[PDB]
């Protein structure tokens, strides 16, 4: 069992708004329950 | 013997219910019912934004319904009654009888953007303009299905002495394309539980259900419960029926390696490496009037051994191995047909180039899992075969090292003289 | 379990009347009669004229009979004799005996010009040419019926196991090709579901009339179902396609006024042109009897009405725009056949250039007369439609006379942009 | 149907442990049913190229197909495969097919090329020569695979579409189907050999195999060899019954029919049929094989009731003739078709042709002869037609003058202008 996942990996290895949107609701649960 | 019914693409009988569906397909589902002698004919449209839903009562009791985005093609087997409805309403639906002799009754019928086309029980097949203009009437060996995608026109030519045949044409506007003309129809016929019947009484043939595909290939369902694409139909010369899915292993499979029965899966459309049908899990084959939310199955090329999973399992667990080789074949063929439409027919989406240059990926990738497979096993000849195979050079740079990982100096040197003649 | 019984165009059985017909081509029609041991062939000729109606007793009792302007084909399938008989005395009545296996029974002899065709029941197709001498031998589907003319040959096989078959054929010079190799024909088949009509069963069980060429040599058949099918651009397998032209069953029930006659029978003879040579049989036998009526010659029609109605409206009385529906399809059909013949065949008759005229003509009023009737419906697309699919532009004006008197200004400007891409064209 | 697994040129038990897989020019299987397990005797005609051993099969293949380079051996219930090359440098590699319930491998063809494998409900499926899957489709029920240098051709009976063939062949971008599924006109079958025979083989195809030069050749029940002659000329392909293994017997046998000698066609030696002569109610050879008895090619032209009525057998002079005439015809043609496609394989196939020119117009000359005894004029002349080369002519003309037909003098004196100036 030649473990080539590593082969095929590198073979395949060939600023979101949305993104933001997550980092800002992140942070207002945190801002919300942190003290 | 062998008895002709009124067929339309995945039709529903009425059994018990006084309701059946009188077809369905992609655009939508007509279902009529029995209403005090009078039928009430509903035609309900998939894509709400393109059409609009209309019901309309139906005192010839029209069995033959046609679904097209132009209109509907109503028609009834035993008076001959033939009605077009456009949907864009702008015409009025036009309405004639055809001529029925003495046990002449329409088998199916087929709606084209510009023409019409009805089958009958002695095969009289016979052609009408988008206004119900006469073309021609012309004697051919009986079709049981007249699917109809676009201008393509698929036949189902059935006879007790012809057996089962098919015909494939494009009438087009113009220079109307015989593609094939009642070539024989791979297909398994349903051997001869009660709903069964009744569907076979209902569909003596059998046929699931009968489509194109979602580019335009000839897609057939037949009681075996196997959908069967015509892989290089614009070409007759290469034209040939391959199996892409078989739906009853695929439901063993999904049921974690459980022999269900009640499952039916529903044939409606054929999407690109996706089969929409409905999952019909009752003692009835056909759907009832509450149409369920179609479902979604992808293509399977049928390479799994049951026994093998079976001892695999003893959720199911496929080899790595055989899983490959069936992405393998599924790619492969995919690619085939994508690069058929796309050079034949262009593409109607732009994203069509990308999937393909994607599935070529991916078919290269199922040749290096198989390529390790081989090395591991030390057939450096049959290792070097697949390579052979290889479409893209940088997946042949894959391939090289993972000879180098497989320990295979003879492999590493045959694979080194493939990069340089690909190179040349 | 099925039999491979012999039978030749147009032939028709003994019954308990010792006289028969082994074949009723149209230059002649072959009268046998079964006398003590032996059989009175008269040939009979439809035009004795250049081909005197000479008789001569038979003691082998030919029973496959392929009659031609050369000669007849006088075999017996058993015994595997086939004396064809030029209708010249200058070549002599050529006889052979077949190769025949174990049960091998020749279903069908044609006889041609260029060469003389002998099917057997196992399948194995046999050929020779005129005077008695092999042209070739081969190995097929059963063959059930051979009607050939000139080089064209075209063969009717059915099998058991293979089904309804016909491999139309031609000789090309390098080789005998096939246009249509058992290709599945789209014939009907005889129903034992009457007892003359069995008979005729028990001689021909496939039903088949007979098999007879048009003037033209298009593949054309008759049988069960009494109705003529034509082959329409044999020529072309790709889009070629029966074509129900005429049935006789329809047509005797029209020529009767709606006073279905079951007596009437029809029994084909040839096609002239247009006209379908048959003799109108009027007996409870569906063929001919030994008195031989005169041949019934009779237009094709397009089998696009409906009993029902014409009675209705009711030698029936037919609505004027059903029978110009009627008329222009069978003006496009003959039309289109014509055009075939003059260019893929050849212009053979010299008048085809008149009749294809006139059938464009044809064509082109009955198109005028629909245009009027949708016009009546203010249909002014079906209407537009009609007025697209004429081949002139005298008809096309005669549209725009049609849509004035209509009132369809704008059905009207459409037909002046269909002659404007016409002529500008 | 029963749809019974076949093999090409195979053999039944026969209510006996010993029987043959397959037999071919190569070599014939004989397996012993060595209890449970199998002891597949896979004998070679020619041993010296490869070995004849004895592996037990504990599998017991019912299906083997044997190409020079590797033996197969498929099991149509079981549907294992297992592959044998003839070459100890090539392992002997076994396959798995996944078989729907009732599927069974039909038949099997194994190319050097490619492998192939075909089953009751018509999944067509194929392999590499080392079992890695090529392409796997949906066709006719499989009945016949036989295929050599990826020349893939197959026959397909169905209780719906009947009895067909699908010849191919394996281009680099795809096969070419050259008649697919198209109607094979091999004549069905409907004596307790015979109703054994059928148990084993109700298909009535006794083996389907190419030809020396790679023609599609088939024995049917019929006892009839059977060639399509033209398959590379879809539209002039054409079957040929090139031998009437009865007539062939009969005329040997004095004009006696006997039952108990049976033929076994291994393969056709261009114009001298590769067959085994097994004398015994079994019509498939018994485990002592006889001596392939390669029967020269005799078109079936000669009238059984005419040639008893001359009486080995006596044959007529102007019937031989005949029949010299049209194996000339179609050999010449099928050994054209194969050099125009194939080419010189044997390095022999134009001197061949040339001598089939000479036995052609040499056999038109002698009918031409007849016909001047016949004094009819338009007969020798259409013979005189058939010629070829210019000494036809001269001899044409000679012998017309040796039947004081002057006419005919004249007329083969014409055609021979017409041939020599142009």
């Amino acid at each position: 069992d030649i473990n080539i996942d590593d082969i095929l990996a590198e073979l395949d290895k060939e600023v979101s708004p949305q993104q933001d949107f997550s980092d800002l609701m992140k942070s207002w649960k945190n801002e919300r329950c942190s003290p | 013997k062998f008895r002709y019914m009124p067929f339309s693409p995945a039709g529903t009988p009425f059994g018990f219910t006084d309701r059946r569906y009188l077809t369905m397909n992609e655009v939508g589902y007509v279902s009529t019912v029995k209403n005090s002698e009078q039928y009430s004919i509903t035609v309900s449209f998939f894509d709400v934004g393109r059409f609009r839903e209309y019901h309309f009562e139906d005192l010839f009791g029209y069995d033959l319904c046609f679904l097209n985005e132009k209109g509907t093609l109503f028609g009834q087997s035993k008076t001959g009654q033939i009605q077009y409805r456009p949907h864009d309403s702008i015409h009025s639906n036009w309405t004639k009888i055809i001529p029925l002799q003495a046990g002449e009754r329409i088998t199916s019928v087929a709606a084209t953007p510009v023409r019409v086309i009805v089958g009958t029980s002695l095969g009289y097949f016979r052609s009408f303009n988008q206004f119900g203009v006469p073309f021609a009437v012309e004697k051919t060996s009986p079709i049981v299905a007249l699917t109809a995608q676009n201008y393509r026109v698929f036949s189902v030519h059935y006879s007790q002495f012809h057996g089962l045949s098919y015909s494939l044409s494009e009438l087009g506007t113009s220079s109307k394309r015989y593609y094939k003309r009642e070539c024989p129809l791979p297909m398994s016929l349903p051997n001869i539980k009660d709903a069964n019947l009744d569907y076979y009484n209902f569909n003596p043939m059998g046929i699931k259900s009968l489509f194109f595909s979602s580019y335009g290939d000839p897609c057939i369902f037949g009681s075996d419960n196997t959908l069967l694409l015509l892989s290089k139909w614009r070409s007759p010369e290469e034209s040939k029926w391959l199996p892409i899915l078989d739906s009853n292993m695929e439901i063993w499979k999904m049921s974690g390696g459980k022999e269900t029965t009640d499952i039916h899966v529903w044939p409606l459309a054929l999407a690109y490496d996706t089969l929409n049908c409905i999952l019909v899990k009752g003692k009835h084959i056909w759907p009832e009037f509450p149409l369920p939310l179609p479902s979604e199955m992808e293509i399977r090329m049928p390479v799994f051994v049951k026994s093998k999973l079976l001892e695999e399992n003893k959720e199911i667990q496929i080899p790595v191995s055989m899983a490959a080789e069936e992405e393998y074949l599924r790619s492969k063929v995919l690619s085939e047909l994508l690069t058929d439409t796309l050079e034949n027919d262009g593409e109607m989406y732009g994203n069509e180039n990308e999937v393909l240059a994607a599935l070529n990926g991916a078919y290269d990738k199922a040749l290096l899992r198989l390529f390790a497979s081989a090395c591991s096993d030390q057939n450096v000849e049959k290792a070097l075969s697949l390579a052979h195979e290889l479409k893209q050079d940088r997946a042949l740079t894959a391939a090289v090292k993972i000879s180098e990982r497989a320990e295979l100096p003879s492999l590493v040197k045959k694979i080194n003289n493939i990069r340089e003649a690909r190179y040349e």
